[PDB]
RNA sequence: AGAGUUAAACAGUACGUGAAACUGCUUAGAGGUUAAGCCCGAUGAACCUGAAUAUCCGUUAUGGAAAAUUCAUCAUUAAAAUUGUAAUAUUUAAAUAAUAUUAUGAGAAUAGUGUGCAUUUUUUCCAUAUAAGGACAUUGUAAUCUAUUAGCAUAUACCAAA
RNA sequence: AAGUGCUGAUAGAUUUAUAUGAUUACAGUGCGUUAAUUUUUCGGAAUUAUAUAAUGGCAUAAUUAUCAUUGAUUUUUGUGUUUAUUAUAUGCACUUGUAUGAUUAACAAUGCGAAAGAUUCAGGAUACCUUCGGGACCCGUCUUGAAACACGGACCAAGGAGUCUAACAUAUGUGCAAGUUAUUGGGAUAUAAACCUAAUAGCGUAAUUAACUUGACUAAUAAUGGGAUUAGUUUUUUAGCUA
RNA sequence: AAGAUCAAGGUUAUGAUAUAAAUGUCCCAGUGGGCCACUUUUGGUAAGCAGAACUGGCGCUGUGGGAUGAACCAAACGUAA
RNA sequence: ACCUAUACAUUACCGCUAAAGUAGAUGAUUUAUAUUACUUGUGAUAUAAAUUUUGAAACUUUAGUGAGUAGGAAGGUACAAUGGUAUGCGUAGAAGUGUUUGGCGUAAGCCUGCAUGGAGCUGCCAUUGGUACAGAUCUUGGUGGAUAGUAGCAAAUAAUCG
């Protein structure tokens, strides 16, 4: 870990003003502690940088509890990465004693998204909460989302 | 005597005298050892002719006649027999120099062993000595 | 009077890799030999891809190995990435390919050798085309990194799509004032 | 103050070690030019440091003296390694390659013997020699080289006016 | 305007030229073609007597540009004549010859390494003294500017001031990587360490709307698509060069 | 009108140059108290005064020169012959 | 005509920047020769001689330039500790410290000698900091010039013989 030493305060002995110019030295809060004033003097500052600075976006939404809408989120894009590797080649195979059946509910995603583009291989998608979309692609693929618990 | 190192172009030692830093010669709190004047009044730092010599690499001696004894040998801090031998092959262009935290007994071996090995020791009267 | 030997004469660009590693510059000093002494590029441009800092190195995905295939004039090749090659899950079929790469991922070493492809070292690569026959130079894309969406960070001038520096993402988290018309201005 | 004691009083009760500031003495030197202090250059004093070898046109030629023995010119004998190659195993199935083991051939050397083991050779020492006993150091002249300064001596071209 | 010819003085002269890099080029001289004339008058030396190429000068012709055409000048090309000049046809041996891109040494004198011991020579702003010239105003600091009749600091020693920590951005290195972080805890111990590590959780893997909400389409692929500037590679085709 | 596909083009179509340039990150220090001169100027009789325009210094700059000197002149300083 | 800046020219040398090569050693390269092949003259091979073991996270080699506060970066130096190491040093004298010892480096600073000393200590590679002082009307201790005596030690007379 540390070393001083690779601290360059350290070279800076002497150096009169150790990098703390002499006219206008580093001298303890200069401009105000923190975020003070934001309306004021770095009223810049902060719109730039930080730009929804200050006001509200209100719906004050008392108690919520992130459990009711905690909603994990698995995409079309990647799906097919709840099917182990070696048998993610195996039901390519072209066997069908099918169409694959993947639980997504176990995989603890608990929303199926939408995102898109699959192969053509049929794939039936057990989920909680759906995506319109990605049964729509999944229909055209030929499976179904069966929902589920 | 002891045969000098390789050929040199004579040592230019090229200023010769210690820098002593500013004012050492007015104060005894201010110590001959060199310390460069930052400071916003310096006539030293704005090298007005008579403010004697600020240490600045011009004064740099060349790069063959770096390290060179004027008898040409370099200086390598021999402890001990061991550390005498690595000089062996290079004899010329070294010289073991006794670490002053050897013992006379020791010594003796050093300088004993350095004759044999024929490579120049800088000190021997180091440590000796009429005495036990 | 030097009118004018001002700036810039430090330049830019490194002599040697960054790095401590005994290997990465062993690759160096072979292609640095291989540089003058065999002419062409091949051996010119690899010796700089090795000083390459890990940013400007971003790792190169096996889908974007088997896209390269798709490539016409390109199907006898060994594709060269100086660069850590990633375990790409999607693409379903991988094709056979030898790849050279500084570092393979152990899941994108099993997926090469599985196609049945070898993994290979520069060095044995060196051996094989000195003169980098058929080889294939792949960079990675640095535009993925989450600093250079930072990098434009400015409100006015009719901008950014450049990411705030929010810890935390949520209503009351820079929705307000300056992101929106309600709350005076548009961004 | 002597003396005793102690390895040492250069440990004798601010006591281990022992600084600076500061002061006395001694020793050297000077003293009206800035009060004093200072740096550089030149320079004297004290003080110190550095100091090399063989050659004109080359240092080899030659002679003597000593010593060597696997090698010495090389042969043989023994000892183990190296170069190249192959096999059998492992490594990577297999290949190339590498590695362990094993084997062959080419050779070179460490010890022993041998023409000789100073028939001679070789190794090792010494002397003498061509301009000269030299090149570390400082010096002379001359020939050159780079930058430059300052003259000399030689001969034209053209233009105006004449 | 001509290295036509030539003298003096000044300072410099890295020369590890195989640390892991060159010593190559030319010239002189000798060798074995001859003749003739001349000079020294000995040894030798010069010029003249060939072929080839270039160049200038003469004459002639064509073009092209130009000052104006009486006449010149230009760039290009050809031809004839004669002459001069220069280069090529001048190889090999030897060479203290010239240079070889920082080419200081021929040659020589002197001191002297004279065993330990130790003479003699050269060289030196060590400390410090001396002698001469020149230069040197007090540092720190705020300040436009400090030697200031600005402020602190009599003098000296020792303590003595850009840190640690939580959380953060950027640069970079390292590990692994579409994942990562074990150390809350448990297993264990050579023990507050190391080794092992259940399970979560964090962050990342979808965001945006206030929130309800919904869902980046196209394709297994398309590093977002197309397009324009871009590298690197493979690659059509051709030329030159080298092997 | 754009995107734009296709074919034609002697010499790239002012001059010097490029110390290579462009580009990004740090959101980095330091600065936010200037001072002086040529020239141009406003207020003021004027000021070593208060304030602009352009440009250079000084600020951060000695050295040589103006006897002297922050700034003017000449000139930007590795170490020496 | 002369004088003359750190300017200007050249040269050696420092540094920084630039620009290029350097990394077949069971091998390469040079030199001399004997043999063989071709040829006039060259190469191959054999032999003998010589050079070459490169911090190739540096050297060799090269050129252009250097004011500098604020500030930034780069690379060292010193100081205390720690893992490792030098089969480190050491009471036969450690560390400490005085020091016209000698020398090294542009410097930070280093070593050594000599004297004093008495019990322990250091270099190198990594590793951490209560890490380097001249100052802060700094702190704390000590000490000067003022000044071995200048202020003064003087009000209430002030003793004195002895």
């Amino acid at each position: 870990m540390s070393n001083i030493k690779r601290k360059k305060t350290r070279k800076l002995r002497g150096h009169v003003s150790h990098g703390h110019g002499r006219i206008g030295k580093h001298r303890k809060h200069p401009g105000g502690r923190g975020n003070a004033g934001g309306m004021h003097h770095h009223r810049i500052n902060f719109d730039k940088y930080h730009p929804g600075y200050f006001g509200k976006v209100g719906m004050r939404n008392f108690h919520l509890r992130r459990q009711h809408k905690f909603r994990p989120e698995i995409n079309l894009d990647k799906l097919w990465s709840l099917v182990g590797a070696e048998k993610f080649a195996e039901l390519e195979k072209e066997k069908s004693t099918k169409a694959p059946v993947i639980d997504l509910v176990k995989f603890g995603y608990y929303k199926l998204l939408g995102r898109g583009h699959l192969p053509a291989r049929p794939v039936i998608v057990k989920a909680k909460y759906f995506s319109k979309k990605a049964e729509d692609k999944i229909k055209k693929a030929g499976g179904v989302c069966l929902l589920s618990a | 005597m002891t045969i000098r190192p390789a050929y040199r172009p004579k040592i230019v030692k090229k200023r010769t005298k210690h820098f002593i830093r500013h004012q050492s010669d007015r104060y005894a709190k201010l110590s001959h050892k060199w310390r460069k004047p930052k400071g916003i009044d310096n006539r030293v730092r704005r090298r007005f002719k008579g403010q004697y010599l600020m240490p600045n690499i011009g004064y740099g001696s060349n790069k063959r006649t770096r390290h060179m004894l004027p008898t040409g040998f370099k200086k390598f801090l021999v402890h001990n027999v061991r550390e005498l031998e690595v000089l062996l092959m290079q004899n010329r262009v070294y010289c073991g120099e006794i670490a002053h935290g050897v013992s006379s007994k020791k010594r003796k071996e050093i300088v004993e062993r350095a004759k044999q090995l024929s490579v120049r020791l800088t000190n021997p009267n180091g440590r000796l000595r009429s005495q036990e | 009077g030097i009118d004018i030997n001002h700036k810039y004469d430090r330049k830019v660009r490194r002599t040697e890799p960054k790095s401590q590693d005994v290997y990465l510059r062993l690759l160096v000093k072979l292609y640095r030999f291989l540089q003058r002494r065999t002419n062409k590029k091949f051996n010119r441009i690899i010796l700089k891809r090795l000083f390459m800092s890990k940013i400007n190195r971003p790792p190169l995905s096996l889908q974007r190995i088997a896209r390269f295939f798709k490539a016409a004039n390109q199907p006898e090749s060994t594709i060269v990435v100086v660069g850590t090659v990633t375990d790409d899950a999607r693409l379903l079929v991988v094709p056979k390919l030898t790849v050279c790469a500084l570092h393979v991922t152990q899941t994108a070493r099993e997926r090469i050798l599985k196609a049945g492809g070898e993994v290979l070292t520069f060095d044995q690569l060196a051996l094989r085309s000195p003169t980098g026959k058929n080889t294939l130079l792949l960079q990675g894309r640095r535009t993925a990194r989450t600093a250079c969406k930072h990098f434009g960070k400015a409100p006015g001038v009719p901008h950014s799509h450049t990411r705030p520096y929010v810890r935390s993402k949520g209503r009351k988290f820079e929705r307000a004032r300056g992101r929106r018309s309600s709350c005076g201005y548009k961004k």
